[PDB]
DNA sequence: CTTCCTCGAAGGTTC
DNA sequence: GAACCTTCGAGGAAG
């Protein structure tokens, strides 16, 4: 399979890799299940890979479920019955769990029960339900609409980032292991490159430079045939589209920088406002590029250093 | 007459008329006063805890 | 028929369409499925055509849907449940899906497996390899973790010169009507870059040469049935002309306000904004400015008047 | 009937006339539909007139709803797959259709099919749905509002112009004989001069002159009951109202003529700013009496030698 | 009753009066429904009063409705379904309905029918509902907000005007007679140069007044009780209250009349920015108090001499 | 019971008092209800409790209710039809109510009708009802946030202002007089300055000093006592409370002093917009503590004399 | 004790402590219940555990309910006919109840009675309930969100607030035993710092730092151990999180301290703007960080010198 | 057993489960004699 | 969740 | 340099 296995298989995020080693190691100098554990992060960066881990690094089995799926306290308490003692439970999405079954889980995290309260008046009566020891694991993109008692539960953060060249690179040179294609390192170099720090684009950059490589080549992955693949689809050595480029040059050769509007750009490059502003626009604000402000967009020193194209303030 | 105004009550306090009825129904005192109905009908319905 | 029905048929899209072969040649060579594939672009310049290029090349039967139709996740487990290996299925105005149907999605593209809840119970499907073709104009409508499932994306662009001209002549052996190289030219500077409006002036053309002619397109109809329709050699229409003789002639170039100019010439404020202005942009005619919008060089040599900055 | 029923009626309009001539008889020799066709522009001009001249031209039926009361997908998915071959479908205020539902249209128009999804449960299937030929008719008021792949798919466009003193005086003179009035030659072109150039108001002030004629005078309208009944609606020979008299005096008196902002303006003369600039600035300035500036608005040349000043 | 039942007892807005008589003949001798009519202007000069009015001349029911009580194109249709044959319909603040039930009402006006669909959903259909002749009348305060296709409809339009010294004179005695008081011409004119022009002011002052004159008066309105009793209700002699001669004040004595921007003159007056450009500066200005210039306003003369101070 | 309930028992107030007194008077010869009357100003200086007395001193029941606690316009026909001839309805947060339920007083209060439209479908049907004479006493805590066709039908006008240091003593020594306490003269002095000239405080913080007196003293409020105990709440020796001093201390030490926007402020002192401007901005610039300007208030020189800082 | 029953066991929260006692004894000296209290503050600072202090310290059995958990005004009648004299009923989030509940809240708290009224028109009665004295506690994270009639009803108020370094000492050493974990007075004091003020960080940071020193040392929590594992946990020493780092990290190497604004900054860093502003900022800002420039924030002098970055 | 069955129905209920699948879900347990606790446990544990 | 619209900033002219 | 006028751009609460 490509997902890694265990930490000496899982390449980076070393900081909260390090960390869970050290929380998981006195978790087994005890006879206890290790605390509740919350996951942080944009997407696709490992959160769903890194789950399996910490459970068959428990010596463990894993409990698999998602947000959406849970409805009813019944769905939420027949799972929690289906687990033994230290079992992990993986919660995807945990931030669209229902507000009917989110507060049911407050008593189970910190009391590991559930008191079912039945009749009215003279009948009214509860049933205890003892539940083995266990462990929450949620994983969430957008943290910030959890609620604050739920939040209060959870004993361990881990916020995930964005993956560097010396180790993006490695899962370049796995990877191109899988299947059976030789890979120069300086190849793999250029495509981690453009990767954005993102493994799925890393991988997706690969499986388009074997098809060209076995088609328009020897099938064999070198420097000069990964020039040209690259030649063939737009993707610049920072990672650039061709309309990520058109972007730029606009600014700067027709408005000397802006400030401009986000409308008044749309309509030279003919395209619409919300893909401007939701495919293209994030990544040049991240990298630097450009920024935002209230009389409209407006390009950086480090963009036209980029480009090519003389400066002056 | 103490019947219906209890019942008339407890639609008042959002109780739907047929589980009014049937709360009120419940309760059986011929000389019970609309107020000790309503004081009986809400205590039987209420789930106490301890 | 209109529609092209191989690669050897498709005129243009020279980049798009050379990527879109290696990867089908590749794919085929290992046996295997194509990936997931997104169409982006401006309208009329040939998505939809193209997804069906795509499945005449893998050679495959094309399962057709379209967004606005699934209302809801039980319309689509069931055009799923009917795919085979190897079908392709395509989804038209994919924009439209209600996001609490592209969360089901999510897993099925990558694991090929449907495990959910649907009087309410529980279903689970497993999935044959399938090829997904989605084709939208507003991409950036979709969610970020839906586009990085896509693993090939299709951005359209507009034609040149000589690719209108091609194409009109194709068109014009269907309805069987005659016309000479240097007419067919004559249409495609009117096209604006875009099949669909080249094939439209053909279609009127046509109409005035059986009634006000002799049935034949030349060089003489056609010079007089583009001064009926009043399209300038540019593609500007009546209105757009009148824009910028009145900008010349009443403000000196500039700059003006948009809702002083929409006042002028007795148009409303949304529609010079939203369907005039923007070709004028595009071909440097005028120019958004902090104060206003003004005519360029290119404006005054194309009306005839004397520029002066 | 008082809207024309035919071309031999439908005065003026010669360049959208023109065309629909050609494309009508066109498509009558190769015996097919015809083209999808849009009319827009301002308020008044014979949009509506011109949808069910084009009906009886082409000498079928016609089938009519509008913007408004289609709110969701069932509606259209209803009224389609109840058209006959050759049918027409007018549709008025288009640009009121949730954009859900024009998405619909998409299919339809291009491939005269659309894709339904039908039943329930594990019965829930899609299944094409395959329509006749057919012409679809819009008519709007704000074609911007539509979208782009909209637009795109309607093969003739129709725009609207203003009509001149020779086609207004004959409207007048039709409309003067459905009523059983007599009115001179003379007089009818009195009317049409104040009639800003639309057919709607030519044909109100003649029924306010009407009205007057029969019970101020002998039942008979000519030059001496017209100029009388005019002076009481107070239309000046430009047709400027009473409020716009009172602005261009005021810009003139007071300013100098200006320049001049709209709020101190609105303020002089007891109108709110709204009003003024809807109501009565769009036609001053479309007539050449007001200009408009960076430093706001002036009168011109011709306002002077209109309200009896000189232009000093 | 307070509101005048016809056009003997309606003072005032001769133009608007003149001009209805004679179009309500008119429709009575064709024996016809009265054209669609318009109704607008500041508040509470008299556009309910008039639409009452013209119910009474016509002879026939008007119903009775208001724009925002509207919400949804549901309800229209309900109130159209009630209408019989020259039925008056009323709308108030007709400007408050929203667009999408405005342009339900463009066939209505035309052409008498509107398009609905029908069925329980799974079949469906449209219909017209064919309505019977009938006259709309709408009042409201901004016809600016108004599309232009609507108010094009509209056939006769009246512009509501205030009123003057002598007009409104014999409001106020009008009214002293309902309440069975006696009041001397000479206080009659005090309360109607104070009334801003409004009859509604001139009512509500008048209620106050013949409380305080029977209270610790001799029941009779003198020229002496007015004085006094508006002296407690803090109206000048000119209608101007204390917000008002604050900012004259200010401008005489700690600018010499100005020239003022009206930023600085707002702090200096612990008043709110909009508050007195909207509420309390229009009426000086219409008065001829205060005066507006490309460097700021200035106080007239006008103003000096009504506080006493030394004009230079 | 604290509250007061006749005129003689209602201290300070005396411009509005004067007035009611002339109004219920006279409305008294006569055999008629009081016009509707709208009381405004900062909360707590006694709105609600002038309704108990108006009701008394005409002898009639009073209602109860306020704007938010209405929903539908159905809800009012409900409580109006509960309404005996000439009782009284008084409605709190007047300015909340619904714009599609305003719209019904309008009716009921300038001609004592409604019409509504009741059922639905084929049943839907209009009502018309006939309502006996009442009057409606209406509060707000904002001046100028009701709507303008609103504000002008209220006949009477009542602006209320915070007490000055003789009344609020002689509230105190009233309310030590119905708890069996005894106050001497110097400590109601002073617990009436440190007050904040509002009667519901006075009341608040001598609840409270009588608790200390009683476990911390001899059960006898002096003045070392009361300045210990309300030292040993927040209340300042002006009075200022803990948000208060929230407020002076960020504006000095956030802004320097200012400018700063009260909107701004709001969500940087984690204090609702609408308290802080309605129940704490309109005392700290009454009182000459926090001073107007054209970009926002500014804390002025004996701001930072009092919070101890440096007037740099 | 961490979980104390009594004041003297309870630690920190001196001022309102303090109040507590003095109001409490003062009520049983009268034989009567104690007024009505509202707790508001932070949350996580200790007001569930107060309210059963306040309990045990009265005498009585404690009640307890939340907000959301009512949905009916039945629903309170009913817990409330379930009160005993002298009961306390404590409701979480009293804000968050509906409106339908507060009308009948409101006399139930001022006049211990309730009076449901039933009947129309001709018909009109109502049952009177009596109910036997209590005293109502509620807890809020906010103050103006509280209906502003129903917060004039509570006559005591309890602020609470961010604990001092000395009690968080004692707090965290009562924890430690309960784990068996030995920990110098220094180590004590540096996880006190670092928390933050609130109790709930205070006991995760010691549980965290227990794990490591079980395996990277003996077990004893040395000062050299504890703070090689908070580095290990990446909390600053001024108890900044990683992501307020990365914020603050971010403004001075791309934006050079600023200025920057929310939606740039959101974006740069992958987080949803809200979670900024509502968790992070914060505490930046009342630690002196980072300032809210109205042009944006901009990173200040102590920034700079605590980050370690060169100023300006 | 009637207190079982009806505790363990009762209970089932109020997690949210019809009252008629709810019998059904008891009814399928054959054991009378076991505790509330092991009906609804099994119950739940069949269910899933 | 989306469209409208209103609040704010700033370029340019004149005394 | 104080005061007016026009134009563009980005939020947020009323659907
Ligand atoms: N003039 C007054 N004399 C005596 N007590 C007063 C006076 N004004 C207000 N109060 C008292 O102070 C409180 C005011 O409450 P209320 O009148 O409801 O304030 P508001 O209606 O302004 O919100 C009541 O306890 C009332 O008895
Ligand atoms: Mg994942
Ligand atoms: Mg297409
Ligand atoms: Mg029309």
């Amino acid at each position: 399979t490509l997902r890694p296995q265990y930490f000496k298989e899982y390449i980076g995020q070393d900081k909260v890799k390090d960390q869970l080693k050290i929380f998981i190691e006195a978790a087994k100098l005890r006879d206890e299940a290790l605390d509740h554990t919350l996951l942080f992060g944009p997407p696709g960066l490992g959160k769903t890979t890194m789950a399996f881990v910490i459970a068959n690094e428990m010596g463990v089995n894993l409990k698999q479920t998602s947000g959406p799926a849970i409805e009813k306290a019944g769905d939420l308490v027949a799972i929690l019955n289906d687990l033994e003692p230290g079992d992990i439970l993986f919660i995807d999405e945990i931030h669209r769990m229902p507000m009917a079954v989110e507060e049911v889980l407050y008593s189970a995290m910190e009391d590991y029960y559930i008191d079912i309260m039945i009749g009215a008046g003279e009948t009214s009566r509860s049933v205890h339900l003892d539940l083995p020891p266990f462990t929450l694991v949620g994983a969430t993109t957008r943290a910030g609409m959890l609620s604050n008692p739920l939040r209060a539960r959870f004993g361990i953060n881990g916020h995930m980032e964005y993956y560097e060249l010396p180790d993006l690179t490695e899962i370049v040179e796995r990877t191109s292991e899988i299947f059976e294609m030789t890979i120069t390192p300086e190849a793999a170099l250029e495509l981690a490159r453009r990767s954005r720090g993102t493994p799925r684009i890393a991988n997706r950059l690969l499986k388009r430079v074997r098809d060209y490589a076995q088609i328009m080549g020897d099938g064999v992955i070198d420097d000069k045939i990964a020039d040209q693949a690259l030649t063939m689809l737009d993707v610049d050595h920072e990672g650039l589209d061709y309309v990520d480029q058109k972007i730029l040059r606009t600014m700067i050769e027709m408005y000397g920088g802006g400030p401009v509007g986000l409308g008044t750009l749309s309509v030279n490059i003919a395209e619409e406002r919300e893909t401007v502003e939701d495919m293209y626009e994030p990544y040049l604000i991240q990298k630097g590029f450009i920024m935002r402000t209230r009389t409209g967009r407006v390009a950086t020193a480090k963009a036209y250093e980029h480009m090519g194209y003389d400066y002056t303030r | 007459d103490a019947e219906q105004e209890a019942v008339a009550a407890l639609v008042a306090l959002g109780y739907k008329p047929q589980e009014a009825s049937r709360m009120v129904s419940k309760i059986a005192r011929p000389d019970a006063s609309s107020e000790t109905l309503i004081r009986d009908a809400l205590r039987a319905a209420l789930h106490h805890h301890h």
